[PDB]
């Protein structure tokens, strides 16, 4: 059922995950020689 | 009446859907 | 031996997208309520109505 | 019918005023003001091939030009007419 | 780098090439002022864009100008 | 060769040289090299654990067994702790022998894949039925068969979410192809960039 | 060389962390990258609008959908006045038991946020009732999201990618935005409004199902196409009808009845109707004005041509200003953010004072919440304004294709408009501080009978103009001439009741604190405007630096030499116009939240004591609707407002460092980063690991932005939280 | 020849190669060849679906089947909606993905005589949707009614009562 589980999982999902992937691949490209 | 378990899925895909379509606009967007 | 397959860089990166997934899941699923977190715990008492009688 | 009668004779009214009145004054006007141009040039003459002017404007058989454009100016002008004399009538009216 | 000019109005003083801290600028024979020389920025790679110069150009409007561009280490003055 | 919808077109890391390689990778999982062997392996595992999944579920459901769910809760010789420590010292000793083999390294190979393929789509089905009906697969089947119009996985408490999903999968194929007509499909990103 | 500036050569080849920097921060300025062209420019902008404006439905959607699913929709529609809307749910993993037992307002059984964005009243107003509605109309928005996210990815295809001379088609656009964009919508609405929202109101439940059964009013469109359209007026709402119920309600759909609806205190749905019909006519017949494609309209470039000044005052008339303002995107923006700010300050000063939406005046935290949101809002569009106009100035003024136009002649006379401006800037602050302070002196020395307070009067008169009746003059609707009895067929009698009534704000009354703080208001926006007309005009070169146009836009400095050059850039102006924006938008919103505040306890009478000078304002205002926020959380547990509390302080904090970023500049901080880096280099079992960016100290340019938005969050932050907290403490 | 009399000289853009050109482009929309040709199939894909959904209705109406062709998504075929969507959409998209991928790998009468009967389609199905809106009986239905008082049923009249037949 949607509102017993689906906070517990997206809220960590989009402030722990999701930002360290983006900080991470951001991180990486930004990073990344021109060639 | 709270919304069913099913609409709050499919809108939830539809969201996916419109999520892979942003990706698709901001790579288009990059080159 | 214990590392055979970590060596590489990429290794690394799927086996921490795969252990960010799976700890998340696990937090949201049976985690948090197994470390007895006050936000998994329901509200339990009664509520409080603000002023204006606005609930 | 009252609403018929007031209604069609404006409509036509306006289209035959549009037709003799200020038809040469409206023909004068879009001869002195040139095609919008950007930069100098019009914007299809720029590149903008969806400004291409229509064929439909120009083939028209009334000896003062009045094409199916300035039809359907005339005709809206006198719905809008006989559109507010018939409001402004029901008002006076009933209220 | 920076983008360093130098426009017909100088007189020649030197004011400018002495005031470089990073030698940029340097005097030529120029037969269009009295003095008879214009300053010029061969080595604009080095200018880290103090403004110096600008400072210590008499001339008004100054005949010298520093236009802050693309910023390289030298430019940026680090020593790491 | 076909793949995997007519008119698609396969990423040229899959050239059809994997047994059943139908150019189906949108999210660039083997797009690395060196990981493609290994996502390879892990499809023939994944594989063959399913189909040893689905027959010991379809026999045990077919001659009478506890359910496949409730198969845990019965009565064995030995309890959870020994036979969790028995599972994991063989499971351990064989899965380092299969490791240390694969790092040493057509027709029934292809049959292989596809069966394990179909295994894994049948396993997640049964689960799937289960957390849905509550009806084991054999009952399922019985259930869909009496009434085959309206009882569905469409029809379920899932049913629209399927729906969706269906005309996802239907309308795809089109959008891009109006993606490769359009644009150049010179992407320097991939979905999954690792 | 790295891949991060694709869009800088330059940038990436910097070596230094300020590479990072830039790059972000250079990212949506198209005009200035590396091999870019017009049509690419004009292309990659119109696939940004598609992607932003997807972004706003997502936005509108996922509220939709929060409320839908962890709000309290239909409960609040039950009780409107007894019922707080539900936000959406907090899953917060650092609450406390005590916040997960504060924070469960509502009938929520999990934590939430009270939803003080009016949308609940909104959406109820429009004729949603129930969550599937809420839903169906978030999973609606989801798809026009993803329709508009395909939209710009097909017309970023070469095929459909459109050339520079569609976008500078300025007659087409403007005739189908004036007709379709502004006129179609406007009757979409009205007819939603017809067929739903009213029908709504007056109880009955108009979906999709049964649209196309249930006629909007009793007599079909017979009365419409037969011209009697007056049909639809014939019967109003009765002035008991309960909103969403059946008692008194009545059948017409379109009215222009005026004021208030009694139950509600917000504006007659059917007189909404009426106006937005009205709207649609009259857009649907601008948008007929230009000329495309049928050898009708009128040419734009030939209009401004012929409105030339005979004598000469004006020089040159419009003449050439056409391809200024079409070739020139700042130019558009300018005007577009000029325009959109106005509004955006006209939406906070007629939302407040006639609400359109139902129960929006009762509840008091979301009508003190949305004033300051769009004055803010407001003030930051109109800074945007004024820099995109220094930066036209700068990129995009042509002085020879300009030459005698009005705009080279601003450029003529720009000493004396500044000058003006000093003046009457100057002049305003020294009578209104005087004021201020001769009124704080008079009642510290315990004599506030001998304070200058100052009537005013003409707003007065206004008002008594506009049929306020308590000031006596009675002269144009207070009054029995012409204007009121032609007024007093439709409309004048709702909005006599309106706005001479005690309780709503529809026109307030006016005393010399009203004075006081309307001057000090004109002294802040005479101020602004002063700061960034001078960037503005003085974008180009001044006497300090004449050619600065060959800086560009945004430059730190001309160095120390000619005396000191700091923040002489229209950039610069624009960062110290910023401080002036806050302060001038601050002081109208606490005018606001002050007066309002004295008339929702009843005792309007404290705000007109007290706001004469500036102790008054410093305690009975902000020190004595500061007591319950500061008390969010204590030593003796928390409440509600602790959040509130938190992000009082926490805006604090970024004012203060904002204020680092202000005050200390570039070669401080450059050094004592020269020292880290040898630290760092020396430092055992650190120097292992190694910056790829040379670490260095902001830029000026990059630190003054810094500084600014850290200002200006702070400041937003502080006020929203107080703003909120006082008034939900003492109303909910 | 063309849409307009004979002083009428049609756009560039349609020269007459193509069947049932009557020159007929006022807002110039099939100026691109390549969106005139996809347009072109755009209209006889739109074309042939009215023509199956107008003679669809007709026969299910005449033979009375189905009257009042709008509800027969309510109807009970014991089959249920979203299992038909689910059915619908792998079939139709093989189908529209065959049929486009043939359309980008490429008698006149008979061509002409298709499109006209298109276009006809298409107005004729646009007035099924828009009489049984205001009218709501099935379209041979309001024909007959037509038929047998033309002044007392007509569009000028079922909007004038819509509230009595509603
Ligand atoms: C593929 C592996 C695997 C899967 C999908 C499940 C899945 C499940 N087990 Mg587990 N199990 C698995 C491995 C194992 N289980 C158990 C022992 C048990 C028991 C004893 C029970 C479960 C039960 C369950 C259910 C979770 C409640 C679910 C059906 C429970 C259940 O549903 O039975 C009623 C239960 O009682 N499992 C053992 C022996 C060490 C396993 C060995 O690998
Ligand atoms: C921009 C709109 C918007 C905003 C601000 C929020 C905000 C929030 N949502 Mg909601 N949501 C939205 C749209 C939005 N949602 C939409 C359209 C859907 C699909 C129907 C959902 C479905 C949803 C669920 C099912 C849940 C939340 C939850 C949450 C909360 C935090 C966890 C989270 O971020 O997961 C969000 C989850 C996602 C899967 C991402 C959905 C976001 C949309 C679709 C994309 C928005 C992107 C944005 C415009 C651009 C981003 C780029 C950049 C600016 C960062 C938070 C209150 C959770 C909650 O209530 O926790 C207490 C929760 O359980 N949301
Ligand atoms: C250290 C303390 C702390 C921490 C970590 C949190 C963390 C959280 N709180 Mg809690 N909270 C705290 C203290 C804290 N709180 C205190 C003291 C109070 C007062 C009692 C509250 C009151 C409170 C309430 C009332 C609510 C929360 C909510 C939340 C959640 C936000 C959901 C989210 O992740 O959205 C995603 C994150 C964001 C949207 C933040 C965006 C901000 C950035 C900086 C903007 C600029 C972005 C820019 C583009 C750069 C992005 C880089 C990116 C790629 C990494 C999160 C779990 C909310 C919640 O649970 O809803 C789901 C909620 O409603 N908190
Ligand atoms: C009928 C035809 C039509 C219509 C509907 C539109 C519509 C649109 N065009 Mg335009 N456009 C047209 C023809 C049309 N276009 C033509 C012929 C051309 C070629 C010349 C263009 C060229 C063009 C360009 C070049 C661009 C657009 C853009 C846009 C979008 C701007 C966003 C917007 O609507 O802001 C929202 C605005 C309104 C709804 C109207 C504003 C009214 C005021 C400000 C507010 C009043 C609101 C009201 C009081 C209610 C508010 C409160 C309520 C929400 C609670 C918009 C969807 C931009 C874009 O890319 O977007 C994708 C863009 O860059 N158009
Ligand atoms: C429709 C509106 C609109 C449009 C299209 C533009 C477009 C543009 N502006 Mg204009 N501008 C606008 C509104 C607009 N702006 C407004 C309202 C303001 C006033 C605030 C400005 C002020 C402004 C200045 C001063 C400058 C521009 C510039 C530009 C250009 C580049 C932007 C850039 O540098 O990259 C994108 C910008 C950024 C990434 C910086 C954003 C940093 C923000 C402020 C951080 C905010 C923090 C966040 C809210 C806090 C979160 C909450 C907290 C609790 C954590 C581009 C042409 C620049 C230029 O070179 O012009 C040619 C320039 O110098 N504009
Ligand atoms: C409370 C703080 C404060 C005050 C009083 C001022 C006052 C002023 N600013 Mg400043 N400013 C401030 C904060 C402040 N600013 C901040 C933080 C910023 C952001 C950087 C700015 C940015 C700014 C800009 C960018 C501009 C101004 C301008 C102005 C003037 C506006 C005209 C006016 O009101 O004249 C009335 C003047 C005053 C109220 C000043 C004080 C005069 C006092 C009352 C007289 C004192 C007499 C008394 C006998 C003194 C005793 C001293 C004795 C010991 C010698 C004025 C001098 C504008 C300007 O110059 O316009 C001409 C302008 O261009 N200011
Ligand atoms: C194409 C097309 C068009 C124009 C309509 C038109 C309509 N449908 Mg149908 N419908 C279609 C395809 C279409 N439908 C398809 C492919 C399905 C799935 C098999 C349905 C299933 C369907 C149902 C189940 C219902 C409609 C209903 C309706 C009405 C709303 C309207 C007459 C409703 C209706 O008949 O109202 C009386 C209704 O309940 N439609
Ligand atoms: C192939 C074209 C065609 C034909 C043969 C018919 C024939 C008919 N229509 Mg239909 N209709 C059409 C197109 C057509 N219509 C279109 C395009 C529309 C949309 C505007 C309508 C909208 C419409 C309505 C709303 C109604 C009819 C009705 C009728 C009947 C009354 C006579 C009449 O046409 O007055 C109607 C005439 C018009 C609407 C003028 C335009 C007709 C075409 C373009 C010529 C008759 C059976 C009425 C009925 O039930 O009896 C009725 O109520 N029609
Ligand atoms: C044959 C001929 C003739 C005759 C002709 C005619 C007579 C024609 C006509 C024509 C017409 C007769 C036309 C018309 C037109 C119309 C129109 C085009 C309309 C429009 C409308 C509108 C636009 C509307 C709007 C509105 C509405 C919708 C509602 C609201 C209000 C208003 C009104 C605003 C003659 C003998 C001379 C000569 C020879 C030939
Ligand atoms: C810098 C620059 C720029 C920008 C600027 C700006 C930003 C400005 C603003 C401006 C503004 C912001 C303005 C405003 C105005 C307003 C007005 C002008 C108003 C009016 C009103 C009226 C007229 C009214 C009347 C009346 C009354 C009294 C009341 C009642 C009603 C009536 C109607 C009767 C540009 C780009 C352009 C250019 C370049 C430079
Ligand atoms: S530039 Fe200014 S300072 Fe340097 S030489 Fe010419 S004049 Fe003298
Ligand atoms: S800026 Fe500093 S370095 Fe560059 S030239 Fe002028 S003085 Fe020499
Ligand atoms: S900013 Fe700092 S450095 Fe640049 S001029 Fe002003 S003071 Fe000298």
């Amino acid at each position: 059922m949607a509102a017993s589980l689906l906070p517990s999982i997206f809220v960590p999902l989009v402030g722990l995950v999701f930002p360290a992937v983006a900080m991470a691949s951001l991180f990486l490209y930004i990073e990344k020689e021109q060639v | 009446m709270p919304l069913s378990d099913t609409q709050v899925f499919t809108a939830l895909f539809v969201a996916l859907i419109t999520g892979i379509l942003s990706l698709r606009l901001g790579t288009q967007l990059y080159k | 031996a214990a590392a055979q397959g970590l060596g590489r860089r990429e290794a690394v990166y799927s086996v921490l997208a795969v252990s960010a997934g799976l700890l998340t899941v696990a937090y949201g699923v049976k985690g948090a309520k197994d470390a007895k977190l006050p936000i998994t715990v329901g509200p339990q008492q009664p509520a409080q109505v603000g002023p204006r009688d606005r609930i | 019918d009252d609403v018929n009668v007031v209604m069609s004779a404006s409509n036509a009214l306006a289209l035959y005023l549009g037709r003799f009145v200020f038809l040469p004054y409206q023909r004068a006007q879009v001869e002195r003001v040139g095609m919008p141009t950007q930069n100098g040039q019009t914007h299809f003459a720029a590149g903008d091939t969806r400004a291409e002017e229509a064929s439909f404007i120009t083939s028209t058989n009334d000896p003062a030009g009045f094409n199916l454009v300035d039809v359907f100016a005339w005709g809206s002008i006198g719905h809008a007419i006989g559109f507010l004399a018939l409001a402004s009538q029901s008002a006076q009216q009933m209220l | 780098s920076h983008a360093v000019k130098i426009y017909d109005t100088c007189i020649g003083c030197t004011q400018c090439v002495r005031a470089c801290p990073t030698d940029v600028l340097e005097m030529v024979p120029w037969d269009g002022c009295k003095a008879g020389q214009i300053a010029s920025a061969p080595r604009t790679e080095d200018c880290v864009g103090c403004k110096r110069c600008e400072a210590a150009c008499p001339t008004d409007f100054l005949s010298v100008r520093v236009y802050l561009g693309s910023e390289t280490t030298r430019s940026m003055g680090l020593a790491y | 060769r076909e793949l995997w919808y007519p008119g698609a077109v396969a990423p040229e890391y899959l050239n059809g040289s994997m047994a059943g390689d139908y150019g189906f990778d949108p999210l660039r999982l083997g797009a690395n090299v060196e990981t493609l062997p290994y996502l390879q392996e892990a499809e023939l595992m994944n594989g063959r654990w399913a189909m040893a999944a689905t027959a010991g579920i379809l026999f045990t459901d077919a001659t009478g067994l506890p359910k496949w769910w409730e198969a845990g809760a019965a009565d064995y010789g030995y309890d959870f702790q020994t036979l969790v420590a028995f599972q994991v010292v063989v499971m351990g000793v064989l899965e380092a022998f299969r490791v240390r083999g694969l790092m040493k390294t057509p027709d029934k190979r292809v049959k292989e894949v596809k069966n394990g393929r179909l295994a894994m789509v049948a396993f997640l089905g049964m689960v799937s039925s289960y957390a849905v009906t509550g009806l084991s697969p054999l009952e399922a089947l019985e259930a869909h068969m009496a009434n085959p119009q309206a009882v569905n996985l469409f029809t379920s408490a899932v049913g629209g979410e399927s729906v969706a999903f269906i005309a996802f999968l239907s309308c795809a194929p089109t959008f891009l192809l109006a993606q490769k007509t359009l644009g150049d499909g010179k992407e320097e990103f991939r979905p999954i960039p690792w | 060389a790295t891949k991060f500036p694709k869009f800088s050569q330059g940038l990436a080849s910097d070596p230094t962390t300020r590479r990072i920097w830039f790059g972000i921060a250079t990212a949506h300025d198209f005009e200035t990258h590396d091999g870019m062209t017009e049509e690419k420019l004009y292309q990659k902008i119109f696939a940004s609008h598609f992607g932003q404006l997807a972004i706003i439905f997502l936005w509108t959607s996922g509220n939709l959908f929060h409320v839908a699913w962890q709000g309290n929709f239909e409960k609040w529609g039950e009780d409107p006045l007894h019922v707080r809307p539900i936000a959406h749910t907090i899953w917060d993993p650092h609450f406390g038991q005590p916040a997960v037992e504060a924070f469960t307002r509502g009938g929520a059984s999990a934590p939430v946020n009270i939803a003080y964005s009016g949308v609940y009243q909104w959406w109820y107003t429009i004729g949603m009732r129930t969550n599937v509605d809420l839903y169906n109309g978030s999973l609606f928005l989801l798809f026009v999201a993803g329709l508009f996210l395909f939209a710009g990815w097909l017309h970023l295809q070469p095929t459909f990618a459109p050339a520079v001379s569609w976008f500078k088609n300025a007659e087409s656009r403007l005739n189908h935005h004036l007709s379709g964009l502004f006129g179609v919508s406007s009757l979409a609405w009205t007819g939603h409004l017809v067929h739903v929202a009213i029908p709504a109101s007056r109880g009955e439940t108009v979906r999709w199902d049964n649209f196309l059964t249930t006629l909007p009013h009793p007599a079909g469109l017979a009365p419409f196409f037969t011209g009697q359209w007056a049909v639809y007026a014939q019967n109003p709402d009765t002035a008991g009808h309960i909103f969403g119920t059946s008692e008194g309600a009545g059948t017409a759909i379109l009215t222009f009845l005026g004021g208030f609806h009694p139950q509600t205190q917000s504006l007659w749905l059917t007189d909404m109707a009426h106006h937005h019909l009205a709207i649609a006519v009259v857009f649907i017949i601008a948008g007929h004005q230009y000329r495309t494609n049928f050898g009708i309209g009128h040419s734009m470039k030939e209009i401004l041509e012929a409105h030339t000044a005979p004598s000469g005052r004006l020089g040159a008339g419009h003449t050439g200003l056409f391809d200024t303002v079409n070739n020139s995107l700042h130019f558009q923006l300018g005007l577009a953010l000029a325009s959109v700010g106005v509004l955006c300050s006209l939406t906070a000063q007629h939302m407040y004072s006639m609400p359109p939406y139902a129960f929006l005046a009762q509840d008091f935290t979301t009508q003190a919440a949305l004033y300051s949101h769009h004055q803010y809002i407001a003030g930051f569009i109109m800074c945007g304004a004024f820099a995109h106009g220094a930066i036209f100035f700068i990129r995009d003024y042509d002085p020879e294709a300009n030459k005698g136009n009005v705009l080279a002649r601003m450029l003529e006379h720009k000493e004396a408009i500044i000058s003006h401006l000093s003046w009457v800037s100057l002049f305003l602050g020294f009578h209104t501080l005087g004021l201020y302070v001769h009124n704080d002196v008079m009642q510290a020395f315990g004599t506030p009978e001998k304070q200058i307070l100052i009537e005013p009067v003409f707003a007065q008169w206004i008002q008594a103009a506009q049929g306020k009746a308590l000031y006596g003059f009675d002269i144009l609707l207070s009054g029995d001439n012409a204007a009121t009895a032609a007024g007093n067929s439709i409309y004048l009698p709702g909005w006599l009741a309106g706005i001479n009534s005690s309780t709503n704000s529809l026109f307030l009354p006016i005393g010399p604190g009203d004075f006081l703080v309307h001057h000090a208001i004109a002294l802040g926006l005479h101020t602004t405007t002063l700061i960034l007309v001078k960037g503005a005009l003085d974008a180009r070169g001044s006497k300090l630096m004449p050619d600065k146009k060959d800086f560009g836009y945004s430059f730190p400095c001309d160095g120390p030499g000619r005396g000191g050059t700091c923040d002489i850039s229209a950039w610069d102006a624009f960062y110290l116009a910023v401080f002036w924006e806050l302060n001038t938008v601050s002081w109208t919103v606490f005018y606001f939240h002050w007066k309002h505040l004295a008339l929702w306890q009843g005792n309007s009478a404290q705000f007109d004591e007290s706001s004469t000078y500036i102790m008054g304002w410093l305690r009975d205002y902000l020190w004595l609707n500061s007591s319950q926020l500061i008390n969010g959380y204590n030593p003796f547990g928390m409440n509600s407002l602790s959040v509130w509390a938190w992000m009082f302080l926490f805006g604090h904090l970024i004012y203060a460092t904002g204020f680092m970023f202000l005050i200390s500049w570039r070669g401080y901080w450059q050094e004592l980063i020269e020292t880290l880096v040898w630290a760092h280099e020396r430092t055992p079992l650190a120097n292992f690991v190694k910056w790829n960016d040379k670490p260095v100290a902001l830029s000026i340019v990059q630190a003054r932005l810094v500084g600014l938005t850290h200002f200006a969050v702070g400041f937003v932050l502080t006020y929203a939280a107080f703003v909120i907290a006082s008034t939900s403490g003492k109303f909910g | 020849k063309m849409w307009l009399p004979a002083p009428y000289k049609a756009p560039a853009h349609l020269d007459g190669s193509i069947a049932g050109d009557y020159g007929f482009d006022p807002l110039g929309l099939g100026t691109n060849p390549d969106r005139l040709k996809y347009y072109q199939e755009a209209e006889l894909m739109n074309a042939r679906w009215a023509m199956m959904a107008v003679a669809g209705i007709v026969g299910t109406e005449v033979a009375g089947i189905e009257p009042r062709w709008w509800e027969a998504g309510t109807e009970d075929y014991g089959f249920p909606p979203a299992a038909l969507l689910a059915i619908q959409f792998p079939v139709m998209g093989y189908l529209e993905n065959k049929r486009i991928q043939g359309w980008m790998a490429t008698d006149a009468n008979m061509k002409l005589k298709e499109i006209k009967n298109g276009r006809a389609a298409m107005i004729a199905f646009v007035g099924i949707v828009v009489q049984a809106i205001v009218y709501r009986e099935g379209p041979v239905a309001a024909l007959k009614d037509h038929i047998s008082n033309p002044f007392g049923c007509n569009m000028a009249t079922n909007i004038m009562n819509i509230p009595v037949n509603l």
